């Protein structure tokens, strides 16, 4: 039930982990994925 | 007890032996919800495109009656969609539409014509029209709708 | 006017849906006799062939002529599937909708379900000029052989 | 007749009226992976708010499809059947268009865009153009992955447009996959065909079906499948059990690698030609209007791809048919209408005089059309049709005395 | 921007079929 | 089956196809009854060439071409009954058995044909919720290398070590049996199509 | 047709019949069941 | 600005819930 | 007889729209006349050599 990541994020930070895929769709359609993707 | 192996012993491997056989849930293809409080098994009539859906209906509504006696204890029937509604409404609307016009026209057509036999001629001239016209549409195969009342 | 083809290729993804049975199947029913459009939905295990026909097109021979073309087509289709006519209606046909519920908990989802499959469709579809009593929602109760690895 | 370039330069333009049936429908168009167990969730809780507005008696939300080639429904597309009360319950000032503007306002949750029509219209829009949504755009070619990027920005133009509520295009290939590559070199180590290796993706880890149980008149599906630890997740599938043909324990990862990938989730094909629909759902203006102006910010915001075709179906493509047809209907009646009067009177001169008459009775309706803030469609255009045949019955029973 | 708030976890209120836990023999 | 004069066409279709059903049992297990085009040889309208002069492509090619190309290009026309190909050579996936390493390697021809039939389909596993999105599990299993037809498993030691069609076969590619062939000017064979009328058209 | 239990309810403990509530195909049981609680 | 903004009472109605990230062995 | 001598189709290659036979066949040289199918070679199911 549980993943490890080997790096990306930091002790403390709250990640969603219910309604991930209507929210995950609406940071998609509004660009916020296309610009976090553009940043790096 | 779905034999898989035996021993020349007469000793057997049974599918219990492997596996557990439980009675469980298909893969849903398709869910209904209703009023927002449940999950729910629901019916869908489909008529044949160019039949009547009034006609059918009622069929439908009568043989459901049928029914509620060979139903078991504590199932409803509870509809979510009926095409029948709206016709009746759409049918009492054009109808009565169709009365104000001609009473509305009648009274017109006795205030220009002060006598009566006079008004009655051009009132006569209607409920004759319209059996011609609804006599026309049995021969043609229209029946009566917003549309074709609405003519 | 309109003729559906259900051809169910189980456990094929989309792309090999398209590839091996919608995509031959819409390619022939465009160049039936009156055939003005044709929509196809290539699906997990699923292919739904919508073929509309110009105005003005007897129903029941626009059908007739599907018909004969999908036996001059049963051949060009993988070994297993085979493509299924339609109802005789559309969507639109959609008249009388209605949900099943048990509020005293005696009966439940499954059970209901088959009520419907095995009763109700069969009481209704006695009637003249219905052409489909279709279910919808509810459970299937499956026999499920769970089987131990180990 | 200089005074009808007034109202006319200032109505709308539908197809046909919006006809308000007693109940509508809820369709909320999503990105293309969802799952049926979210999907359901996402159903609830949109039903449960829809009939939180008290105009609303009953809601029948509908996720999949029904058992019926008249419905190839997805799990992630959401057809909610909507019952609203007697019209004489609804609030004071109550109208249709306000009732559903609190259900648009409502009803709504993140990535799930709102559309909201009645049954009969829905169902018949569909069966003639496929569209679901009163506006709609079809981009076509042959490259999934090019006619996907057009939609995507047609899209986005789309909700920068006054009228428009939501506009959501559906993806080629927002598909999710996790593939078992088999590999036949390992397999065949352990003496396993494609085949072989194959009955553990179907029936191990899938729950394909092996038979049907007969019960009278009723059947009911069997089928073998691991327990759902096993087959959790990727990692799990790694590490899925096989029990090889010469009783060799392996795991799954030992003859195949399986790897996350993207594809197509379902493709649509119009004539055999690969295609995306856009759904608009604009309700606030009037049509016509709102086309024209999605046709300017589409042609000057985004460049066409070769491949790449961008179509305006809906009901809008029912408009131009009529029109082109009523254009051309005009003449027909303009000397039809023509030679009836130059055969009652002979007179060619004298006809030409009443006929020349209805550009006046034409002006009359115009301006009832916008004082009683209509729109042009079939509708009205049929009534001056028909009005026309008035103004030349008229015109001549004043050429009688 | 309605502010109308509905609860989100699931329900069941048209029937459920249960049973008790009852202390017996296999 | 030849109909009498001033017979509806599409009534004696429907008809033929409706004796067909009662006639389908009649038949040889395998076997079963095609229903031909709407047309007639006389529906023989517009017939063509393919030529590549330079010799970048050869009649497996334009077979090719002509089969999976211009046949669905045409065949969307109104009108057009039956795009046919016309000569050409279908590519075909040639395994030529040397029976010396049948014998050699213990190996039977039925054995060989099985295995074959083992090693060419795709298999789904359903799917799978992974932050609520839908997985489809889709496994592999397709026949499109010669590498993959080589590497047909045909036995397996304990050890491990297992004996693959390519240890008793030869896998090429080679053309299938010719039932036409098309000749230009006759100063070479090509792959030809034929544009096919639907009668009354 | 009735499991034992060695521990986890109380005797007189109301408990529903049925699995048939997560779909077979695939509802991650683990989140469809948190789906039922909060 | 990265990310999204969304209204409290549509992620309310989403029933969001949310997980904190810590460091650990799996 | 069908698949040693004759070259039957035995399955086919799935490659996108299209399709390819596959066949299983002795190579011309076992099968070029009558005597050489009157020593056509066999590997009979008990693993014997003959004709």
């Amino acid at each position: 039930g549980v993943t490890a990541l080997r790096s990306g994020l930091a002790e403390g930070e709250k990640v969603v982990s219910s309604g991930l895929f209507l929210i995950d769709s609406e940071a998609n359609i509004s660009g916020a994925l296309e610009r976090m993707r553009s940043e790096s | 007890h779905i034999v898989l192996k035996a021993s020349e012993n007469g000793v057997p491997v049974y599918l219990r032996d492997v596996a557990k056989v439980q009675i469980g849930p298909e893969m849903r293809r398709g869910i209904a919800e209703l009023n927002g409080e449940g999950e729910v098994a629901g019916g869908v009539v489909i008529l044949r495109s160019g039949k009547n859906a009034r006609e059918v209906i009622a069929a439908v509504k009568d043989k459901l009656e049928t029914l509620k006696s060979s139903l078991p204890e504590g199932v409803e029937i509870v509809t979510t969609y009926d095409r029948s509604q709206l016709i009746d409404r759409a049918i009492d609307n054009l109808s009565g539409k169709l009365l104000e016009e001609f009473i509305v026209v009648a009274v017109v057509c006795a205030l220009f014509l002060w006598h009566v036999r006079s008004a009655l001629v051009a009132i006569i001239s209607l409920p004759l029209g319209l059996c011609i016209a609804f006599i026309v549409m049995h021969f043609q195969g229209l029946n009566a709708n917003i549309m074709s009342l609405g003519g | 006017v309109q003729v559906i083809i259900k051809t169910s290729y189980p456990g094929q993804a989309p792309q090999i849906v398209e590839n091996q049975v919608t995509y031959p199947l819409t390619t022939t029913m465009l160049s039936v006799p009156g055939a003005k459009t044709v929509r196809g939905f290539s699906q997990f295990g699923d292919s739904y062939v919508y073929v509309i026909f110009e105005d003005g097109t007897d129903p029941y021979w626009a059908r007739s002529r599907v018909l004969e073309y999908l036996n001059q087509v049963q051949g060009k289709l993988p070994a297993g599937v085979s493509a299924e006519l339609g109802p005789d209606a559309t969507g639109v046909g959609w008249i009388y909708e209605y949900a099943l519920v048990d509020r005293s908990g005696k009966h439940d989802l499954a059970d209901l379900r088959s009520l419907q499959d095995w009763f109700l469709k069969y009481e209704l579809k006695t009637i003249p000029d219905v052409a489909e009593v279709a279910s919808v929602g509810g459970v299937v109760k499956e026999y499920q052989v769970v089987i131990d690895p180990q | 007749v200089l005074t009808v370039l007034w109202p006319l330069n200032k109505v709308g333009g539908e197809f046909l009226p919006q006809i308000n049936e007693g109940d509508l429908l809820y369709m909320p168009s999503t990105l293309p992976g969802i799952s049926a167990a979210e999907a359901a969730s996402m159903l609830q809780k949109t039903d449960k708010l829809i009939m939180s507005v008290p105009e609303v008696a009953r809601v029948f939300g509908k996720t999949g499809k029904a058992e019926t080639a008249t419905d190839s429904a997805p799990l992630e597309m959401v057809e909610t059947t909507i019952q609203l009360k007697p019209q004489e319950q609804w609030r004071p000032g109550m109208t249709m268009d306000k009732i559903i503007e609190e259900l648009d306002n409502t009803v709504r949750l993140p990535g799930l865009a709102n559309l909201w029509v009645p049954p009969i219209r829905n169902r018949i829009d569909m069966l003639s153009t496929g569209i679901k949504s009163p506006i709609g755009i079809k981009v076509s070619g042959t490259v999934l992955a090019d006619i996907d990027a057009m939609a995507e920005q047609i899209e986005e133009v789309a909700r920068t447009v006054p009228g428009v509520a939501s506009a959501l295009a559906e993806r080629l290939e927002g598909g999710r996959y996790i593939n078992v590559e088999i590999n036949r070199e390992k397999a065949a180590r352990y003496g396993m065909t494609v085949a072989d290796v194959q009955l553990f993706v179907t029936s191990a880890v899938g729950g394909a079906m092996v038979g049907e149980t007969v019960e009278g008149i009723a059947r009911y599906p069997i089928n073998l499948r691991y327990p759902q630890s096993w087959r959790d997740s990727p990692q799990a599938l790694r590490q899925l059990p096989i029990l090889t043909p010469m009783k060799q324990q392996i795991t799954l990862a030992d003859v195949a690698d399986i790897k996350v990938s993207t594809g197509p989730s379902m493709l649509k094909t119009e004539n055999a030609r690969p295609t995306s629909w856009i759904y608009i759902d604009a309700r606030d203006r009037d049509m016509v209007s709102v086309v024209h102006d999605l046709q300017k910010a589409i042609a000057e915001k985004v460049q066409l791809k070769p491949g790449t075709s961008v179509a305006f179906s809906g009901q809008f493509e029912l408009l131009e048919r009529a029109n082109h047809k009523l254009k051309l209907m005009v003449p027909m009646t303009l000397m039809i209408i023509f030679v009836l009067l130059y055969l009652a009177f002979r007179r060619v001169g004298e006809a030409l005089l009443i006929i020349s008459s209805v550009p006046f009775a034409l002006v009359g309706g115009i301006w009832l059309l916008w004082w009683m803030g209509f729109h042009l469609s079939v509708a009205t255009g049929t009534g001056f049709i028909a009005l026309a045949g008035v103004a030349a019955e008229f015109g001549v029973v004043m050429l009688m005395y | 921007a309605s502010g109308v708030r509905i609860d989100p976890t699931q329900t069941q209120n048209l029937g459920v079929k249960t049973a008790t836990v009852t202390r017996g023999p296999l | 089956v030849i109909f009498e004069d001033g017979t509806d066409p599409y009534w004696a279709r429907s008809r033929v196809l409706e004796y067909l059903n009662q006639v389908q049992g009649k038949l040889p297990a395998g076997v079963s009854a095609e229903l031909g085009p709407d047309a007639t040889g006389v529906g023989w309208i517009y017939e063509y060439a393919l030529v590549d002069r330079s010799g970048k492509h050869d009649l497996a090619d334009l077979r090719s071409l002509q089969d999976w190309f211009l046949k669905y290009e045409l065949k969307t026309i109104p009108d057009v009954a039956e795009v046919a190909s016309v000569g050409g050579v279908v590519k075909e996936y040639q395994v030529v058995i040397d029976p010396q390493r049948l014998a050699q390697y213990g190996i039977s021809l039925a054995e060989v044909k099985s295995a074959l039939d083992a090693s060419n389909q795709e298999a789904g596993g359903s799917s799978i919720e992974l932050a609520e999105a839908e997985y489809m599990v889709r496994a592999s299993g397709y026949l499109q290398t010669l590498d993959d037809f080589n590497h047909i498993v045909l036995k397996a030691s304990e050890n491990g070590v297992p004996v693959y069609l390519r240890d008793v076969a030869k896998v090429q590619i080679g053309p299938e049996m010719r039932r036409g062939i098309a000749e230009l000017n006759g100063e070479g064979e090509v792959a030809g199509g034929v544009v096919i009328l639907r009668s009354g058209k």
